[PDB]
């Protein structure tokens, strides 16, 4: 699983920006809202559509989804709870390095 | 590691504001302080606060009178330097205006004077009926309550409506500072007080967007095809009632989260509309940015068509400048978000090495994304100074600079050609095309005989005089 | 037939003319060999000069700022040109003068220029003991003025500086020539008159470097080449040559109040007679004769003149825009070459000097048609006169007013400063005999053009 996981960082570091947004509060919204529907994606489940924000989320993981099933052949050899269980890990890395070990003095700035 | 350069010995704190990447680094334990004071008389790039939001933002309006409140030194600065044309025949860029604030005015004040320059500026132009107000510094230093003399201009003249900024050159650091005054100012004083007929069930505003060389109007063409209405463009190719309506979308799509950022950011907190992040120049980018709006929307097939018909009309062109252009080395030396907009997609549309990069003026979150993206061997550079860019010049050797014209025309005489980075050479550079247009420039400007010729020492009875052979796309 | 003087009417500028004092002192200063101009203020005000510059020149030249930020906006910035100075000193060893030029935002807070200049003296006397930089104060509030008092200022303050170090020495035998703000072209051509006349000269700012060249060993030679010697010997010349009222003869007069130089200030020359003139005021206080190379150049120009005047230009009307010297200057030459220059325009508040220079009654005992001379114009006095109804053939000014010209349909020349919008124009003389003749070359190529685009008799260019 550590390969896997490695890999699927560096996929969003090098492509995404969502994992990014300007304060603390939108990346910890971003990186759980994203990665819930690339689990769904990557699993065959249903995405939520339902709200605005949950369309967004469908748009930004479906474009991940794509990308790691046409970069790694092992995303579609390992079953429903690995990828979840990576996913699950790839939300506590991305936290790890966006927010908790970021120098980024404006994260926690109230006004925008 | 970060770098102590030999011009820097005695300004040792810039040490912190370059980060020379490395293989096996924790990049969370190197991010370049950014957005801090400058260093007096290091020839720092940077701009000031008023240039963001008058030059940058506002002044990109086609419909609007640019009042600026000060000595007519900013106004004239500020005219015949940008490339945003619009629809009406450039009304943006053939006129500034200036309240020619004098000595009386900062020893009694120089409301009256601007409240007196703004109805001559209604008189003058009948059909313009919308202006902005910028401070300046002097005039925020006597504290004129511009937003007061707004007030009364529009009771008196109900026809017309105004918006003030304060912002004068001193405040924070750079032009950042300015894009953040205006941008609050603005949704918190204008956006909801018009309305717009809405058109298509799928509408959007476009955020961040200041149509260099018409990038708004190709990218248009794709928001045409597709069915999608924008309500607003923040700013270009823009009106200012267009602006008022911003509340009114279903999504807003940024480019620029530099300057942009803090609108979009508060339109989701009052109204709920989601912030999608793209990249528009690039153009795997650029059909990623289209495959997430039609996802979005529920129109995933008119994408497709769209994006297989850009690739089959640009991509071969692409392709051939990539084949010539594949491994040449690029420095890109601006404001900021064009660092992260550009290093990898460079890369994997071109082939070209990004191997050195400053920001004017950018924050440590564009540095966030710019590490993440970009290339180890690269230097990475915070507010850089005239002296560093020879030094990084003589550590990582570029064939080709992208950046602001008065360093293009420096670095020429070390026979390093450059493409403007700020305004292009011969852009649109957003959208498939512009990506095209993008390389074409670059490689036009690296396979160009003249930079053979000067490198030849006529006296030397060793050389001769080279001939070099040029391709077309 | 009345010339007349008239202010602009509105309180507000729309489009204007000239930029800000500080700007002018930064040209000025980017002439002097060694020079790093400091702006005590904002970062606006040094990086848009220096985008300007870049613009006219296609060059890059070094502009410091002090980084005005908003702490120094409420305590005084005198730590941000102290930090500057010694930034600039550490970081350029072989810099040796420094003006340093105040913006709006210092002379409204105050801060005292001359203190901190002394602080900075104490502190490289200590730091390095075998340099010299002399540290010039220039007070060039924004609020008043134009980038033309700017430039004055600054030359005047950096002589003063300089002289007041070094004082009067051994007789030169040399002329000071003060040429005003022209080009490296013209600068170029008084070389050339000075080498012809075999009169000894140094030109102040000699910038005829600014058109410097990419050259096989990657050198960068775009500097100035007026160097501290070359102005601390003006305290020993033979006498001072000012060419331009507004741009320098302040300057010339300091030098005849402090070493008794005596100052000769002409009429810019622009036109034949105002060359006539230079040339024989130059020889009056030589005592050199004109050369034979003069007299075959003038009459080159003459002959070229003569092709254009009478079939192209006569009775064609004329608006001019531009620095005080270069608008009565080329308003003489037009009226030379039987064009009629009727609206004039000027950009800054210093009419009640420009009532009293001499050359407004040169244009009142000359003209046959009405002059309006418009002061603290802008270039929307120039449209809105074109709109109500002013018939136009030619515009003469800089960049700045090109879509006036290009909407109403008027053919322009590019003259002064700044023309960044055609090629070439820093290399071109304006001033003298070769001057003249590429001016009226340019005005009649200008029409040709028009000619054509238009249809307008485009037939009639065969046998003129
Ligand atoms: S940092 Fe920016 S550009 Fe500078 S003044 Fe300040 S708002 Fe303006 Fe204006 S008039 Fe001239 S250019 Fe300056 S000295 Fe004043
Ligand atoms: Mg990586
Ligand atoms: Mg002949």
């Amino acid at each position: 699983s550590q390969s896997h996981l490695d890999d699927l960082f560096a996929y969003v570091e090098e492509r995404c920006l969502w994992q990014f947004f300007s304060r603390t509060w939108d990346r910890e919204e971003n990186i759980e809202g994203v990665l819930n529907q690339v689990g769904r994606l990557l699993t065959g489940q249903e995405p939520l559509r339902g709200t605005p924000q949950e369309r967004l989320f469908y748009a930004d993981a479906l474009a991940m989804a794509n990308d790691v099933r046409e970069r790694f052949p092992w995303a579609s050899q390992v079953n429903k709870e690995e990828i979840e269980f990576l996913l699950d890990g790839l939300k506590s890395r991305l936290v790890d390095v966006t927010i908790t070990r970021s120098t980024n003095r404006e994260l926690n700035h109230h006004l925008y | 590691p970060m770098v102590l350069l030999e011009c820097d010995k005695d300004i040792p704190e810039r040490q912190k504001h370059i980060y020379l990447k490395a293989p096996n680094e924790d990049t969370r334990e190197f991010l370049p302080i950014a957005n801090a004071a400058t260093i007096p008389g290091t020839l720092s790039e940077r701009g000031c606060a008023f240039c963001g939001a008058k030059l940058v933002i506002g002044g990109v309006l086609k419909d609007t009178i640019q009042m600026i409140h000060g000595p007519l030194g900013c106004a004239y600065d500020t005219w015949h330097t940008k490339r945003y044309p619009t629809d009406n025949g450039h009304f943006n860029m053939k006129y500034v205006w200036s309240t020619d604030m004098k000595e009386s005015h900062v020893v009694f004040g120089g409301e009256k004077r601007l409240e007196k320059s703004m109805h001559e500026a209604f008189d003058e132009m009948p059909d313009i009926k919308r202006m902005i107000v910028y401070t300046t510094c002097p005039t925020a230093l006597i504290g004129d309550d511009i937003k007061a003399v707004a007030k009364k201009v529009m009771k008196d003249r109900p026809d017309v409506d105004v918006f003030t900024v304060e912002c004068p050159g001193f405040s924070g650091v750079s032009q950042s500072k300015g894009h953040h005054v205006l941008n609050i100012g603005w949704i918190n004083e204008k956006v909801e007080t018009m309305e717009k007929e809405i058109t298509s069930e799928y509408t959007m505003n476009f955020i961040g967007d200041f149509n260099i060389q018409g990038d708004t109007q190709l990218l248009q063409t794709y928001w045409d095809r597709l069915g999608i209405q924008v309500v607003a463009h923040f700013t270009g190719n823009g009106t200012y009632d267009d602006l008022r309506c911003m509340h009114q979308a279903q999504l807003n799509v940024v480019n620029c989260a530099r300057s942009s950022g803090y609108i979009a950011n508060e339109l989701k907190k009052r109204y709920g509309i989601p912030r999608l992040d793209i990249d528009s120049w690039g153009f795997n980018y650029m059909a990623e940015g289209i495959r997430k709006i039609c996802a979005f929307f529920g129109i995933e097939e008119k994408g497709e068509e769209l994006i297989a018909e850009e690739y089959a009309k640009w991509k071969p062109k692409l392709d051939w400048y990539k084949e010539r252009l594949q491994g040449k080395k690029m420095a890109i030396w601006t404001g900021g978000p064009r660092l992260w907009h550009w290093t990898k997609s460079v890369e994997d549309d071109l082939g070209v090495q990004v191997v050195a990069m400053s920001s004017k003026f950018g924050h440590e979150e564009d540095f966030e994304k710019v590490i993440a993206r970009g290339k180890e061997g690269t230097y990475y550079i915070d507010d850089g100074n005239e002296l560093e860019f020879f030094e990084i010049i003589d550590l990582v050797k570029p064939d080709v600079i992208f950046t602001g014209p008065r360093v293009g025309e420096l670095v020429k005489k070390l026979h390093i050609p450059y493409v403007n980075g700020h305004g292009y050479h011969n852009g649109p550079y957003m959208g498939f095309e512009g990506f095209v247009n993008l390389a074409r420039d670059m490689y036009n400007a690296v396979h160009n005989p003249l930079r053979h010729l000067a490198a030849v020492d006529i006296r030397d009875k060793s050389q001769t005089t080279p001939v070099i052979v040029r391709g077309a796309a | 037939a009345e010339v007349k003087l008239s202010p602009r009417d509105r309180e507000g500028i729309i489009n204007p003319m000239y930029d800000c004092q500080p700007a002018g002192a930064q040209y000025a200063g980017i002439g002097i060999k060694d020079c790093i101009p400091l702006v005590h203020g904002g970062q606006g005000c040094t990086m848009f000069v220096r985008l300007l510059f870049a613009q006219h020149f296609k060059e890059n030249f070094d502009v410091a700022s002090t980084s005005l930020h908003e702490e120094s906006a409420v305590f005084g910035g005198a730590k941000r040109v102290e930090e500057g100075v010694l930034v600039l000193a550490r970081r350029y060893p072989n810099l040796r003068v420094i003006p340093i030029i105040t913006t709006c935002s210092t002379e409204v807070i105050g801060d005292d220029i001359e203190g901190s200049i002394r602080v900075c003296n104490r502190a490289l006397e200590a730091e390095f003991p075998d340099r010299k930089i002399y540290l010039a104060p220039v007070h060039t509030p924004s609020f008043k003025g134009s980038h033309v008092t700017g430039y004055a200022e600054c030359v005047k303050s950096v002589f003063k500086t300089i002289t007041d170090a070094h004082g009067k020495g051994q007789p030169s035998g040399k002329l000071n020539v003060f040429p005003g703000w022209v080009n490296p072209g013209d600068v170029v051509l008084l070389k050339r008159y000075f080498k012809e006349m075999d009169v000894e000269a140094n030109i102040y700012m000699d910038t005829e470097d600014f058109d410097s060249p990419m050259l096989p060993n990657k050198s960068i030679e775009t500097h100035g080449r007026t160097t501290v010697e070359d102005i601390a010997d003006s305290a020993n010349a033979l006498a001072t040559l000012s060419l331009a009222r507004y741009e320098g003869n302040t300057t010339g007069e300091l030098l005849q109040k402090t070493f008794a130089v005596p100052n000769a200030l002409v009429n810019t020359p622009y036109g034949i007679k105002n060359t006539d003139d230079m040339l024989r005021k130059i020889a009056e206080v030589t005592g050199k004769e004109i050369p034979e190379s003069l007299v075959r150049e003038r009459g080159i120009a003459l002959d070229a003149l003569a092709d254009l005047a009478h079939m192209f230009f006569a009775n064609k009307k004329v608006a001019i825009f531009g620095h005080p010297d270069l608008v009565l200057g080329l308003a003489q030459f037009c009226m030379e070459v039987e064009l009629e220059p009727v609206l004039l325009l000027i950009g800054d508040d210093q009419g009640n000097k420009y009532k009293k220079d001499p050359r407004i009654e040169e244009l009142k005992n000359t003209a046959h048609f009405d002059i309006e001379i418009v002061h603290n114009a802008d270039l929307w006095e120039l449209e809105k006169r074109i709109n109500a109804g002013l018939q136009l053939d030619l515009i003469m000014g800089h960049s700045k007013g090109r879509y006036v010209a290009i909407e109403a349909n008027i053919p322009m020349v590019r003259v002064g400063f700044p023309t960044f919008d055609r090629a070439g124009l820093y290399r071109k003389p304006s001033i003298g005999y070769q001057g003249a003749m590429e001016l009226g070359e340019m005005i009649a190529n200008a029409m040709f053009a028009h000619m054509e685009y238009t249809r307008n008799k485009e037939w009639i260019l065969n046998t003129w």
